């Protein structure tokens, strides 16, 4: 009959549109069950619930009933049939929303419970749309300041994290395209959000697991970022023993930040995380550092990648470790189109700086380490000259100086690929529901010569006696007067490749033999 | 500390939950070894002791507990027992408060079976398995031997009821779609695999327990399952599930043809006749389910139109000749009915029965040295 | 972060605690290229706290020499974030404090080819 659009031909308005016959029985039965139950009476009470929903105005009565403090019993009645309550209240635009938004100044538990029921139900409401959830989110965004008992030092930490969880559910429900910057009621809740970030009373682990919603986003951002992260890691994380509680909190918060930034790819966060990691080696789990860089390099727009790379590069100007630990991952992995843009953007930016003093040397390492990798794809007008400016750099006849020599030589090895390509180099239903429930809980031997061998293989691809300097190196390592470290370098390199010069091994046996003769640091017998 | 918190609930009670709070971080830290049962039993103890808990942990624990099921494979059996006992303890601790009891158990068993059916079926962090948990499962329902010890300082039937409600919401939740592009072309075969996982894991834990616990569902449950059967009356799972159901019903002797009783019997006879006449178009792994259901009915309902049940039974033996369990169960049903139903009504088709009984009649390291053999530690048609 | 740790250490076993000395030395020293000026603020603050605790129990002359030597150390630290900040915020204590006199006297004492190319071609 209700689907036929009639409810008063059989039950006209008793005193109001509320035909309280349904609600009286509902409350009496739902209370008397404790002072008895059945699946039969469960579905029958559900039926009575949609009978009440057929009548109008009962929603305020339900709001009152769930506030029953009999000991609790109102929240108990809600818990018994939260599903039908969600179903009805979804139709309720904001009336009971305001009811709770006012009555919740004291009520804390059941109000949050029913709010999350609203959230998860409208989340389940997705077959047609979720715009009902969006309108509900906007309404509660406006409603936010009409109940203030939470979200300040007027409430305990449990209360604060309760609203943190509720707003997290909202954000993972709502469209971040709006209310991420200034959008009507956005600042109203956003200043609140910032203030709650500043709450030092909460554990930093809880603070991080709250701020994990950061991909939905400005000086306030960065400044709260530093003022929070400073209070976490003095200089070192592994100074705290692995497995100790605060160390575990550190690893949890850092991984949360890493994944959140990997999703958001916000530049200042990149600077902060690089710098905090660019303090000590492998104490900020640099493997996930570089691997998340590997993801984000293929993600995002090319212009975004270029801007982020320029941000970190400018931040670069130990100082060297900053670029060293970080950039190469992006450079070796970011989109090739973005590489064109970024390099073209920094052609003369690097030309000039290409030509105490230790800082100069560190910058020059970085420049060689970025030019060599940028060369690796494809061959402006000035591009002609800069090549030479690299080679001379190695040709110099304190260990940082040898590192510099290696830097220049590796850069030349790179750039010699396409130029001097000739010889003479001049040395589901179930899945979706499972995810919906996950949503409801909200929780789910030294190496410096590798490029040298690579170039050897490349020239083998492009191509006994050769002015490939295997004559020169044959004479070099044939004499034993060559220093032991140099012989080690040459031997370790030539180990990786000998098939290239098979019709020259008929001579190669002679040096190695006298090298094998009474050979004599990282363990002689290994290489022997 | 977990066994100590109760005494600590006396002096410095407000410390107990305090340390309890940090333990949550630990298991969150444990999220991402096999020390889970330690956590489970410790939290079980403290929650038995604790009476005030921040509710923010209620979903987390729901996520946490299911994790150990997730981690249940690759366990050693001993700490499998340890963790199952810890599960019993956590259930008993949470059973103190009825609301949280019912909601948490519902959601956790639901998510658990979700992940269970998520494990794919075979066709011709180590790799886990799905058949293990049923052993776990039998200990879940055979858990008096631990709830007694915990009550020192019914409930399995409560577990049974929760499980029945869970599987009800499962079977009503998932619905299957297919195409034919006689012919079949599933459109969500992953859901097919999940469904058959559900069937293969339940049709053995259901009958081993007592249908007396299942009794509050006998008319209702099967009905919807029959309803589900009526949705796609070409799925073997319906036949197996209802076959287990009717085994349980004859175990509890529900057939006395109550209005619910007579409705049950009427639906039984009508649907059995319908499937016994539509078996013509059903083949192996489907016709097998059909016949196994048809024999699984008791005498009382099938007294009406025994004749229609004869030919499939005939088939059930000649195909039972090729598949021994089918003939075995058909023979058990036949001897049952002969014991209950009089010979006179069975007399006319005896000349029919005997021809299909000709089957099963035409047929005909480790050395002497003491090593406390591991083979000893490792522990048809003639019947 | 180890600031409170060494505070409770020096007020719990009452020693100079060269471990605390190295903790504060590390807490200060790692400010060279990474501009942690807020961490530098917390650093100078825990320096004041440790100076007070040192004058308190037994480490009067201990942190006297410690703070003095670190004062000339930051003086020779030719940085862009250097003893300028220390002096402008350590207007209270930057040097030794035993009782008075020489202590406040110390406070007052501090608180207030290519080469040829460069030198001649462009001078």
């Amino acid at each position: 009959l209700h689907r036929a659009g009639l409810l008063h031909n059989i039950l006209p308005s008793q005193s109001t549109d509320l035909h309280h016959s349904v609600g009286t029985e509902l409350l009496s039965l739902v209370y008397k069950g404790i002072a008895s139950l059945d699946l039969s009476c469960k579905q029958l009470a559900s039926g009575l619930l949609e009978l009440a929903f057929a009548f109008g105005g009962l929603c305020e009565r339900l709001v009152s009933l769930l506030l029953n403090p009999a000991v609790s019993h109102g929240e108990y009645f809600y818990s018994l049939f939260s599903e039908t309550i969600n179903t009805e209240l979804l139709k309720n635009l904001d009336l009971a929303v305001l009811e709770l938004m006012q009555s919740s100044v004291d009520n804390t538990k059941m109000v949050s419970a029913v709010l999350n029921g609203m959230l998860d139900q409208s989340f389940r409401e997705r077959a047609n749309q979720k715009h009902q959830g969006l309108k509900l989110a906007t309404t509660i965004l406006q409603h936010w300041k009409k109940c203030d008992s939470w979200w300040a030092k007027d409430s305990p930490l449990e209360t604060k994290m309760a609203v943190l969880a509720l707003l997290a559910k909202i954000l993972q429900i709502d469209s971040s395209v709006s209310f991420n910057t200034s959008h009507g009621s956005f600042p109203e809740v956003f200043t609140t959000y910032i203030s709650l970030l500043a709450d030092t009373k909460l554990d930093l682990h809880l603070k991080g697991q709250a701020v994990t919603l950061l991909p939905f986003f400005l000086e306030e951002l960065r400044r709260v970022l530093e003022q929070l992260i400073v209070a976490h890691f003095p200089m070192q994380s592994r100074e705290f023993p692995p497995g100790t509680p605060r160390f575990n909190n550190y690893v949890d918060c850092m991984k949360k930040f890493l994944d959140a930034l990997e999703l958001s790819q916000s530049p200042m966060l990149l600077e902060l995380m690089t710098e905090v990691l660019c303090r000590e080696q492998q104490h900020v789990m640099e493997e996930l550092f570089q691997s998340s860089f590997r993801r984000i390099a293929r993600r995002g727009s090319c212009v975004t990648q270029v801007g982020l790379l320029e941000s970190v590069y400018e931040m670069f100007r130990t100082r060297q470790s900053f670029v060293d630990r970080s950039l190469l991952t992006l450079l070796w992995h970011c989109s090739l189109d973005a590489l064109r843009e970024f390099f073209s953007t920094i052609v003369v930016d690097a030309i000039d700086v290409l030509k105490t003093f230790d800082t100069q040397i560190t910058k020059k390492m970085g420049y060689y380490k970025i030019l060599d990798v940028m060369y690796s794809r494809l061959p402006n007008e000035l591009t002609k000259t800069l090549i030479k400016l690299c080679y001379d750099a190695f040709t110099e006849n304190l260990e940082r100086r040898r590192l510099y020599h290696c830097a220049a030589y590796n850069c030349a090895i790179s750039v010699i690929c396409c130029v001097f390509n000739e010889l003479k180099f001049y040395q589901s239903t179930l899945s979706e529901e499972m995810s919906q429930f996950d949503f409801s809980t909200g929780v789910q031997r030294h190496e410096c010569m590798a490029p040298l061998t690579a170039l050897v293989k490349h020239m083998h691809r492009s191509l006994r006696d050769l002015p490939s300097w295997m004559k020169f190196l044959h004479g070099k390592l044939g004499n034993p007067i060559v220093p032991l470290n140099i012989r080690l370098f040459l031997a370790k390199l030539v180990i990786n490749t000998e098939e290239v010069f098979r019709p020259y091994a008929k001579h190669w046996l002679s040096p190695l033999l006298q090298l094998a003769a009474s050979e004599n640091g990282e363990g002689i017998h290994y290489m022997v | 500390y977990g066994l100590f918190a109760g005494p600590c609930k006396v002096i410095n009670a407000k410390d107990v939950d305090f340390m309890y709070v940090e333990l949550i971080q630990r298991c969150k830290q444990m999220f991402l070894v096999y020390q889970m049962p330690s956590f489970l039993q410790s939290v079980a103890s403290v929650l038995l002791y604790l009476d005030t808990v921040p509710e923010v942990y209620t979903p987390v624990l729901e996520h946490l507990v299911v994790m150990q099921i997730d981690s249940f494979p690759q366990y050693s059996p001993k700490m499998q027992l340890v963790c199952c006992r810890a599960i019993v303890k956590v259930f008993l601790a949470l059973a103190a408060k009825g609301p949280v009891l019912r909601n948490c158990i519902s959601t956790v068993v639901h998510q658990g079976l979700i992940r269970i059916c998520s494990k794919p079926v075979v066709l011709p962090w180590k790799v886990p398995t799905y058949k293990d948990y049923v052993d776990l499962f039998r200990h879940l329902l055979s858990s008096d031997q631990m709830m007694d010890s915990i009550l020192a300082d019914s409930l399995n039937h409560l577990l049974y009821d929760e499980f029945v409600k869970s599987v009800l919401k499962i079977v009503e939740k998932l619905d299957l779609t297919l195409e034919i592009q006689a012919n079949l072309h599933p459109a969500k075969p992953k859901d097919f695999s999940a469904f058959i996982n559900l069937v293969e894991f339940c049709r053995e834990i259901l009958p081993e327990k007592q249908a007396e616990f299942f009794e509050p569902w006998v008319y209702s449950f099967s009905y919807e399952l029959i309803l589900q059967s009526t949705r796609l009356p070409l799925i073997s799972g319906f036949y197996k599930l209802l076959s287990i159901t009717v085994r349980n019903a004859k175990k509890i002797k529900y057939f006395e043809g109550d209005p619910e009783k007579y409705s049950c019997f009427a639906l039984f006879v009508k649907f059995g006749k319908e499937v016994a006449v539509k078996m013509k178009q059903y083949k192996d792994e489907l016709l097998a389910s059909c016949l196994t259901f048809l024999l699984s009915l008791p005498h009382n309902i099938i007294e009406l139109d025994v004749r229609a049940y004869v030919p499939a039974l005939q088939m059930a033996f000649k195909l039972g000749l090729s598949y021994t369990p089918l003939a075995e169960v058909g023979l058990n049903a036949l001897e049952e009915w002969s014991i209950y139903i009089d010979r006179h009504v069975m007399q006319p088709y005896y000349k029919d029965i005997l021809p299909c009984l000709d089957g099963y009649l035409k047929t005909s390291f480790n050395k002497v040295v003491l090593k406390h053999l591991k083979k000893t530690k490792n522990l048809s048609l003639e019947e | 972060n180890p600031a409170e740790n060494f505070r409770v250490l020096v007020k719990q076993k009452k020693a100079s605690f060269e471990e605390a000395s190295n903790q504060l030395i590390n807490h200060i020293e790692q400010f060279l290229d990474t501009n942690e000026t807020p961490y530098f603020m917390k650093s100078i603050d825990c320096i004041r706290a440790f100076r007070e605790e040192a004058i308190k129990f037994s480490e009067e002359q201990r942190f006297n020499n410690f703070l003095k030597a670190l004062q000339e150390k930051v003086e020779i630290k030719q940085l862009n974030h250097f003893w300028e900040i220390v002096v402008q915020d350590g207007i209270t204590l930057i040097t030794k404090e035993e009782a008075s006199g020489s202590s406040v006297t110390a406070e007052e004492a501090k608180k207030f080819g290519g080469d040829v190319d460069d030198l001649l071609d462009m001078i």
